[PDB]
RNA sequence: GGGAGACUGGAAUUCCUGGUGUAGCGGUGGAAUGCGCAGAUAUCAGGAGGAACACCGGUGGCGAAGGCGGGUCUCUGGGCAGUAACUGACGCUGAGGAGCGAAAGCGUGGGGAGCGAACAGGAUUAGAUACCCUGGUAGUCCACGCCGUAAACGGUGGGUACUAGGUGUGGGUUUCCUUCCUUGGGAUCCGUGCCGUAGCUAACGCAUUAAGUACCCCGCCUGGGGAGUACGGCCGCAAGG
């Protein structure tokens, strides 16, 4: 179990309100798969420096996790298999 | 038609200067090149070509009723400072200087060099 | 040292690559 | 390399005692499960070269350490040999 | 044996020494063929040597570098180290000459009598002298003048200082006359004698 | 010369979130700045530079602006 | 930037589509082939695809060597420092032998934007099977395999001990100026440069990273061509080694 920060842009359409719900719902397999700890923050709806997927505007959001690496990587991929999630990335806050 | 606020698009290459007048929008509304004001050859590749051609375009473009335009040099440096002296000594006043030049992040592999 | 000595043996060495692609298809027939 | 817990258990289990490290039979323990974890690894990437080397040094340091045990005492060159399955 | 070719009035000649009548005649035709190998002259054996490239390799003919007067200091760490303000007394443009003439300065920012608006007089080259203002006057309106001047029609434009900078690298005048962005005042930038560039303001 | 402002015993951690601590560090164009310009010592103008790529990788900073 | 695998980011080149838009564009020392007038080049918007990763970026890091930098994740090798707990000479070298081994090249299957052997024209020339220009196939790319060569060079085999120093720079430990911020300075271990003693050399030069002083092991040389060629043999699909 090694720690991970997922950090998340998301299109700006859809509503501020349901990002923290919904981001939770995407949590739940990791959360079942072996006893894992989050952390969720949401700083959204910030200009992006240049243009992403024809958005200008987006929603950033930071996950904490403490997970085993497939377990992320399955997640990383049901996360990028949405279309509501305009990127991921995935950084490990160990000493790498 | 009227656009009284265009953009100014300056291609000088090494042996060329491509001056052209848009409509902010994007479209080129005037435009004169090097070879188009009576050079060929060599000859239009010098800063005296460039002069006269962004010359002739500016009047191309205030016939037009553009009054104030903005510059966008791009290309190594032949005739840009003649062009862009050329288009203020026409009666065209310059908004804004911007350089944009297609920058490669290392990318294509060049020519090889000649000899 | 001077490269006298490695353009005689580049010369030695061309020629017989020249020979070699001349009866490529001579030696071939005859091994 | 292996972790904390995989190089105590090994030196618990093949140690001549509580504290020896650097005893011949702990070294190749140590050297023949890496050398099986790098066999492992390897059959999935076969064009790491440069493991592959580190695992020729390996193999060759166990058995310059198993050639010093042979030398000094043959029965506990059979006793190891016999524990970790080895052939020659 | 002696030969010697007049090759469209460069003189080619040789000389040799033999055993006999034909070795010396050969030996002197090799001869006379390396010279004028050596004498060709046009173009495919002067290609060679004409200098080549922009900055790489000199030659004796090779171009010489241009070099302006300033000191190059590149905009790494060029800065702005030269702040004058000498004077925003109102002048007329014969009083603001005589201000350019004995400070023996190509250009110089004053503020003018009639309009009350900032100004900047220069050297307009072979046509006189050549004035500026922050808002374009006619004649009439500016103070009387004796001297043979022009006025530039085009206004001093609003910019920042970094705007400033580059409009000025990518312009080349010795001289950028412009209003603040931030100020809203006048300003004059010129590349000083020292590489930095010399922001003049009120 | 300069400091390096992280080897001291206030040098903040080098992050590809805080967008200020490396807009601070990136020219007006956009390009990462040298070294000698900066002063900081290798390892940390390494984490620089890495932590510059992976913001302009999640659109904090113009691919030169 | 040690290696392998997977996913993925942006600038730019090329092409396609749709607007604005005209008569040139391109190229050179100078031009012409060439492209365009059927709408080129230029400018904007959209789309497709391939390759390489600007800034960081250097005489700086890693690797036995070849060599290795867009980002993230997974697997994995080596090195250095300190403590010195542990084994107790287990070390060095290594004929043959095995493995790795730039680029080019070969085989099967893909991919093909840019560059580009061969090949076409244009130009220069007395002649141009070339240098320069316009096009351009293999190839460069990916997967699995072959070959086994390079100025594969530091033209300097591996290990060890000793022999004045001075100054850059990378990594790690610690004492004293002490603000303890500071390349403060010192000490020490491991790298990587420059200058210089003794010493060595035919000289140039090397000089604690020896080409100095010595010990252990291996490879290689015995005038230049003929020739790394012929014959024979081994390997290779072939080139060839």
């Amino acid at each position: 179990m090694r720690p991970y920060e997922i950090m998340v842009i998301l299109d700006p359409t859809l509503d501020e309100r349901t990002v923290a719900p919904s981001l939770e719902t995407f949590l739940n397999v990791i959360r079942k798969d072996g006893g894992t700890v989050d952390k969720v923050d949401i700083w959204g709806r910030r200009r992006l420096a240049y243009e992403i997927a024809k958005h200008a505007e987006g929603i950033y959001a930071v996950i904490d996790v403490k997970a085993e690496p497939a377990t992320v990587s399955e997640l990383d991929r049901q996360l990028n298999l949405n279309e509501s999630v305009l990127r991921t990335k995935v950084l490990r806050t160990d000493k790498h | 038609k009227n656009v009284p606020h265009g953009a100014a698009h300056i291609k000088s290459t090494f042996n060329n200067t491509i001056v052209s007048i848009t409509d902010p929008q994007g479209n080129v509304i005037a435009w004169a090149s090097s070879g188009h004001v009576g050079f060929k050859g060599s000859r239009k590749s010098t800063p005296f070509a460039a002069q006269l051609a962004a010359e002739n375009a500016a009047r191309k473009a205030q016939e037009h009723g553009v009054k104030k335009v903005d510059v966008f040099v791009k290309g190594p440096g032949s005739g840009r400072e003649t062009a862009i002296r050329s288009l203020q000594a026409a009666g065209l006043e310059v908004g804004t200087i911007s350089d944009v030049t297609p920058q490669p992040h290392n990318g294509c592999r060049p020519p090889k060099r000649r000899r | 040292g001077s490269v006298i000595k490695k353009r005689r043996k580049r010369m030695s060495k061309k020629k017989h690559r020249k020979l070699l692609r001349r009866t490529r298809v001579q030696r071939r027939k005859l091994g | 390399a292996l972790t904390a817990e995989q190089k105590k258990e090994i030196l618990g289990q093949y140690g001549l005692h509580d504290t020896d490290t650097g005893s011949p039979e702990a070294q190749v323990a140590l050297l023949t499960k890496r050398i099986q974890d790098l066999t492992e690894h390897l059959k999935v990437h076969k064009h790491d070269h440069h493991s592959r080397r580190g695992l020729l040094l390996l193999v060759g340091r166990r058995r310059r350490l198993l050639k010093y045990v042979a030398q000094v005492d043959v029965a506990r060159y059979r006793s190891l040999i016999e524990r970790l399955g080895l052939r020659r | 044996a002696q030969a010697n070719l007049d090759v469209n009035g460069r003189q080619v000649r040789a000389q040799v020494e033999g055993v006999n009548a034909r070795e010396a005649v050969d030996r002197l035709e090799a001869r006379l063929r390396s010279r004028l190998e050596r004498i060709a002259e046009h173009w495919e054996a002067r290609r060679g040597g004409v200098p080549a490239e922009a900055g790489r390799e000199w030659r004796h003919e090779s171009e010489p570098a241009r070099r302006p007067g300033y000191f190059p200091r590149p905009p790494e760490e060029r800065r702005i180290i030269r702040r004058k303000s000498f004077s925003m007394v109102p002048c007329t443009v014969d009083e603001a000459a005589l201000e350019m003439e004995m400070l023996d300065y190509d250009f110089h920012l004053f503020t003018e009598k009639g309009t009350g608006f900032a100004a900047v007089l220069y050297k307009g080259g072979p046509t006189g002298y050549r004035l500026v203002l922050v808002i374009p006057v006619p004649a009439d309106e500016l103070s009387p003048f004796e001297k043979p001047i022009t006025i530039s029609t085009h206004p001093a434009p609003c910019l920042t200082q970094r705007d400033a900078v580059e409009r000025l690298g990518l312009l080349g005048l010795p001289f950028l006359f412009y209003i603040d962005a931030a100020e809203g005042r006048a300003s004059v930038i010129y590349r000083r004698y020292d590489g930095h560039y010399g922001l003049i303001t009120p | 010369t300069r400091k390096c402002v992280f080897c001291s015993k206030k040098g903040q951690t080098i992050d590809y979130k805080d967008t200020a601590l490396l807009r601070t560090y990136i020219s007006e164009r956009g390009k990462i700045r040298a070294r000698r310009v900066t002063g900081n010592c290798v390892q940390h103008q390494r984490d620089i530079a890495v932590a510059v790529k992976n913001a302009r990788e999640v659109a904090l900073l113009p691919f030169g602006s």
